[PDB]
Order: C-alpha cells, then sequence, then structure tokens
C-alpha cells in the first residue's frame, strides 16, 4: 500500500519555530515532485512550496525566504522547516505529491495544523440541490489558459482533498462513473451524473491558484 | 549564416539542433552574456525564455537545455506566434519532464524509457508508478502572451 503519513503540530509563539516532518511510502520521495499545500480556516487552498528531484527549490511570493523545504534521501521522508512564524500564519498543512501533467496532487496526507499566538472565480455560489439530480459547476477563470490544465478536487468536511478530474476530460483512478467535467478555453464546467466544497486548481504558472470553492 | 538563423522548420526542446558553424536585426528580444562556434535552436514557451540565462534553475533549464556557468556566448530571442501556432493546433513539440537527475552543461539526450517513480521494475509498460517522460505542448493563436511559442537561437563561441 503507498500512503503518506504526517507527524507534528502545536502552538508557538510569534519568536518560536518548530518543524513539519512528512513521510512517504511505496515510491522514493527522492524521485517525483512533492509540494506543500498550506489551508485556512474559512479560505481556499494555497501553495508555499515545490522540490524538483535534482535539488532546485521554489517558494511562493508571500514567503519567499523565511521557510525552507529539505528531503532526506535516507529515511525517505520529506521536511518542511517554518523559521520566523509571523502572526495569523496559522493554517492547516497538507503534503501532497505532484504529477503536474498526468496528475495534479494524486494523494495527500492526513493534513496537521500549525498554531500562532491567474485568478480563478466560482461562479454557481453556493448551490443547493435535491438529491437525484444534476449539477452544473462553471469555473472562470482569466488568461484562457489551454485545455488539458484544470483539474477538480472533492473535500469533505476536515479530510484530504481528494482530484476528480485532472486533464479535465479523464477522470482519476478509483473514480465512480457519475462525475464528469468538460469544457475548454476560457470556461469549465464539471457535472455529477455527497456534500463537500469543489475546488478548481490550475497549474501551469510559477504561482499556481485554487478557486474559492462552492458548497453543495 | 543566414540559412542556418531561419528557416521552415525548428527543432523540439529535448534533441536541439547542435548546429554547426563551418540596423540591428529585426528581433525585438536580444541579450548578451559576454561581449556585445556553435549555434544551437529550438522551440520554448514565452514565459521559459528567461531559464535558457547563464546559471538558472526551472524545469527547461535543468532538465531539458543547460547553459554552463560561465557563459562565453550570446541569446537571441522573437516572438513567433503566427508562423508556429494555428487555429486547428499543433502537437509535434516535446519537452521532458520526469528526469532522474540534472543535465551537465551542454549536454543533451534522447531517449524514451519510463520514469520509476516508485519502487516497481514495471517490466517496461506504463502503469501507476511508470510513467511517459516527455508530454507534449499545446498551441493556439488566442492565447495569452507568455504562452505563445518564442523561437530561441543561442550562440556560443
Ligand atoms: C531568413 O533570413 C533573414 C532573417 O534572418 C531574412 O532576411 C529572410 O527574409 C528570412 N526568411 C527567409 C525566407 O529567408
Amino acid at each position: 500500500e503507498v500512503q503518506l503519513l504526517q507527524s507534528a503540530g502545536g502552538l508557538v509563539q510569534p519568536g518560536g519555530s518548530l518543524r513539519l516532518s512528512c513521510a512517504a511510502s511505496g515510491f522514493t520521495v527522492s524521485a517525483n515532485y512533492m509540494s506543500w499545500v498550506r489551508q485556512a480556516p474559512g479560505k481556499g487552498l494555497e501553495w508555499v512550496s515545490v522540490i524538483y528531484p535534482g535539488g532546485s527549490t521554489f517558494y511562493a511570493d508571500s514567503v519567499k525566504g523565511r521557510f525552507t523545504i529539505s528531503r532526506d534521501n535516507s529515511k525517505n521522508t520529506l521536511y518542511l522547516q517554518m523559521n520566523s512564524l509571523r502572526v495569523e500564519d496559522t493554517a492547516v498543512y497538507y503534503c501532497a505529491r505532484d504529477l503536474s501533467v498526468a496528475g495534479a496532487f494524486d494523494i495527500w496526507g492526513q493534513g496537521t495544523l500549525v498554531t500562532v499566538s491567474i485568478v480563478l472565480t466560482q461562479s454557481p455560489g453556493t448551490l443547493s440541490l435535491s438529491p437525484g439530480e444534476r449539477a452544473t459547476l462553471s469555473c472562470r477563470a482569466s488568461q484562457s489558459v489551454s485545455s488539458s490544465y484544470l483539474a477538480w478536487y472533492q473535500q469533505k468536511p476536515g479530510q484530504a482533498p481528494r482530484l476528480l478530474i485532472y486533464g479535465a476530460s479523464s477522470r482519476a483512478t478509483g473514480i465512480p462513473d457519475r462525475f464528469s467535467g468538460s469544457g475548454s478555453g476560457t470556461d469549465f464546467t464539471l457535472t455529477i451524473s455527497d456534500f463537500a466544497v469543489y475546488y478548481c486548481q490550475q497549474y501551469g504558472s510559477s504561482p499556481y491558484t485554487f478557486g474559492q470553492g462552492t458548497k453543495l | 549564416f543566414d540559412e542556418v538563423f531561419n528557416a521552415t522548420r525548428f527543432a523540439s526542446v529535448y534533441a536541439w539542433n547542435r548546429k554547426r558553424i563551418s540596423n540591428l536585426a529585426p528581433f525585438f528580444t536580444f541579450k548578451c552574456y559576454g561581449v556585445s562556434v556553435y549555434a544551437d535552436s529550438f522551440v520554448i514557451r514565452g514565459d521559459e525564455v528567461r531559464q535558457i540565462a547563464p546559471g538558472q534553475t526551472g524545469n527547461i533549464a535543468d532538465y531539458n537545455y543547460k547553459l554552463p556557468d560561465d557563459f562565453t556566448g550570446c541569446v537571441i530571442a522573437w516572438n513567433s506566434n503566427k508562423l508556429d501556432s494555428k487555429v486547428s493546433g499543433n502537437y509535434n513539440y516535446l519537452y521532458r519532464l520526469f528526469r532522474k537527475s540534472n543535465l551537465k552543461p551542454f549536454e543533451r539526450d534522447i531517449s524514451t524509457e519510463i520514469y520509476q517513480a516508485g519502487n516497481k521494475p514495471c517490466n517496461g509498460v506504463a502503469g501507476f508508478n511508470c510513467y511517459f517522460p516527455l508530454r507534449s505542448y499545446s498551441f493556439r493563436p488566442t492565447y495569452g502572451v507568455g504562452h505563445q511559442p518564442y523561437r530561441v537561437v543561442v550562440l556560443s563561441f
């Protein structure tokens, strides 16, 4: 079996610092892409880091410097160390791999929180529909990126998100047939035939971006 | 010399033509990292031209085409939306995506072997933990600036 198991936590003061550790089984962490996704309460997901095989490191502009992502080949784990944690930096941090063409954050960690002392829009909004009928969810981007980029996610309350479609047309493995998504150009539409908040993902730019999401 | 600078087609990134040689030009972008031989040529996305600067990390600069340190050659580029991109869409441009390690300066590789993201032989057939390393671009005229293809011809003295 393959899974990401994560171990951290705590409540540290603005001066202090702590370490976030994520361990992987079934694939060498020194092989495929790795990243770190941060979710704050009441807000959509946000990207924090990417490590490529070979050691090149990339960081988000908002967290440019002041962090550090290091991987340990010997222990087959992934390490993130936060230094000089500011105020209002509390959020749940996710450990997730990356494929970026074949998949978009295929497998996710259980998610742990740290506490301290191309813009997309979501047209449908808090759309509520009775069970037994089809629902249309429309996602509108800005730069009108290629059709093979956006991916859609499902996140039950307080769990690790999962991917439904990565290429905007190809469902992920272990996904029921009731999910379908289409659209090319400036709009992307996904429909069903399970209540959650559904997000829009897009790669292809240095910072990445997530949609604000909708309540089903 | 002119018969090598500009022609009717260009080679993809992972197999860059190492073409040999043995009142400004009407190309908008021009930068030299030495003084104001081998001339290479390929096509890369508009926003990713920056990585062909001498000594920078990224996706193409370290996995597909890598300049040496203390570089002794100039770099040229110019937007090529009109000739390359079409409304139908072309997909004959490839870049390597999964590679085990970096590339030594002025090193190139041509190969199609499945990347082993985990610990499984795969018998050479693509699977859950085995991926095809080369994935293609996608071009269409009505895209934002930066996604359009750029022709690059680096000069290495
Ligand atoms: C190719 O060479 C130069 C630009 O470097 C230009 O004079 C010429 O028109 C270009 N095109 C062709 C078809 O020769």
